[PDB]
């Protein structure tokens, strides 16, 4: 069998730009590799087979070249649509195994993360619960982290986590991390604080509230 | 005209089996090998094995070979992908593949099933309003917030002011963690727009038909 090593996994890119993504094979695959393209959402599509050949409609800027171990897929001057990610996909023998893939990404400015936490609602409390919540806004680049204190000690449990993907108006990334709590331990504890760690703030930016 | 039919989502329980349909219409279904694809989440592709239909000649990656059974019904021109034992690690989406022998490649893909392993009961979410700390605005915006604990299965529909509010709003993707989903919302607004005007946030949870309006209120 065959494994594939793709490069790079990421990169971010603008407009206008070229960029080569590469695939290589353990052994010799004799041209038997195809590219796929990948929206957010979306079902994989295919843009090259049989390493140089571009499928029926894909456009004129995308091109497959290489032979042996050694394949790349280039897209010359990258257009708007063109964001997502990339597959290449062997079919020298079973497993038709795929590379692990390259996501292109919006180049943009950086900025800060804007930090907000938010206690507990009256509602939630009412119930038994006590979920504390920080927002961390339109930031880039993507790379992030939060910390949570409970009177000035880090609490890793009980921290739930999500990101957005790139904004489709101003390419920034977003964080949400809620902490939850019973509302005995919070009831229990005086000030709370989230603490986020970006490229723009390796020391944190830090919001409290007092119970 | 080439299409592979497949189910948007299933939900299925722990160590239960679950039988995944594509149905191929459009051209003759003996004529081309089927694939099937695992997705993981923000994760990438993995081929899981494939089918002649006709004679059901198979292949299979070996991470797969109890994991997978791989079927076909000419009559119904629909290949069929049975996962037994489930876990966790099988939650993903799940693609077929139509192989074209001249492009020697994945020519046409079906939508994909995404496979939801979980022992939860249909459930409405807890819907929470989320007020700025009772600080100060005197910054020039203000942020607030909406938390959606509790519910199952996805999807959830989360709009601001009825959908009048769209600009400056992040709306997270959902997380499982203890077999129920929680997602919040975050809306930024000029401080001149709030309190001074009503901003709700409106949640929708199609699958236990509920819809839920949450005015967020000064503390």
């Amino acid at each position: 069998d065959v494994q594939m090593t793709q490069s790079p996994a990421s990169l971010s890119v603008s407009v206008g730009e070229t960029v080569t993504i590469t695939c290589r094979a353990s052994e010799n695959i004799y041209r038997n590799l195809a590219w796929y393209q990948q929206k957010q959402g979306k079902s994989p599509q295919l843009l090259v087979y049989a390493a140089t050949n571009l499928a029926a409609g894909v456009p004129s800027r995308f091109s497959g070249s290489g032979s042996g171990t050694q394949y790349s897929l280039k897209i010359n001057s990258l257009q708007s649509e063109d964001f997502g990610s990339y597959y290449c996909q062997h079919f020298w023998n079973i497993p038709f195994t795929f590379g692990s893939g390259t996501k292109l990404e919006i180049k943009r400015a950086d900025a800060a993360p804007t930090v907000s936490i938010f206690p507990p609602s009256s509602e939630q409390l009412t119930s038994g619960g006590a979920s504390v919540v920080c927002f961390l806004n339109n930031f880039y680049p993507k790379d992030i982290n939060v910390k949570w204190k409970i009177d000035g000690s880090e609490r890793q449990n009980g921290v739930l986590n999500s990101w957005t993907d790139q904004d489709s108006k101003d390419s920034t990334y977003s964080m949400s991390s809620t902490l939850t709590l019973t509302k005995d331990e919070y009831e229990r504890h005086n000030s709370y604080t989230c603490e986020a760690t970006h490229k723009t703030s390796t020391s944190p930016i830090v919001k409290s509230f007092n119970r | 005209q080439v299409q592979l039919q497949q189910p948007g989502a299933e939900v299925v329980k722990p160590g239960a089996s679950v039988r995944l349909s594509c149905k191929a219409s459009g051209y003759s279904f003996t004529s081309n090998w089927i694939n099937w694809v695992k997705q993981r989440p923000g994760q990438g592709l993995e081929w899981i094995g494939n089918i002649s239909p006709g004679g059901s000649n198979t292949n299979h990656n070996e991470k797969f070979k109890s994991k997978a059974t791989l079927t076909a019904d000419t009559s119904s021109s629909t290949a069929y992908m049975q996962l037994s034992s489930l876990t966790s690690d099988d939650s993903a989406v799940y693609y077929c593949a139509r192989y074209d022998g001249d492009y020697g490649s994945f020519d046409y893909w079906g939508q994909g099933t995404t496979l939801t392993v979980s022992s939860a009961k249909t459930t409405a979410p807890s819907v929470y309003p989320l007020a700025p700390v009772c600080g100060d605005t005197t910054g020039s915006s203000v942020t607030l917030g909406c938390l959606v604990k509790g519910y199952f299965p996805e999807p959830v529909t989360l709009t601001w002011n009825s959908g009048s509010l769209s600009s400056g709003v992040h709306t997270f993707p959902a997380v499982l963690q203890s077999d129920l989903y929680t997602l919040s919302s975050s809306v930024t607004v000029t401080s001149s727009t709030w309190p001074s005007e009503s901003i709700t946030c409106n949640v929708a949870h199609p699958a236990s038909s509920t819809k839920v309006d949450k005015k967020i209120e000064p503390r």
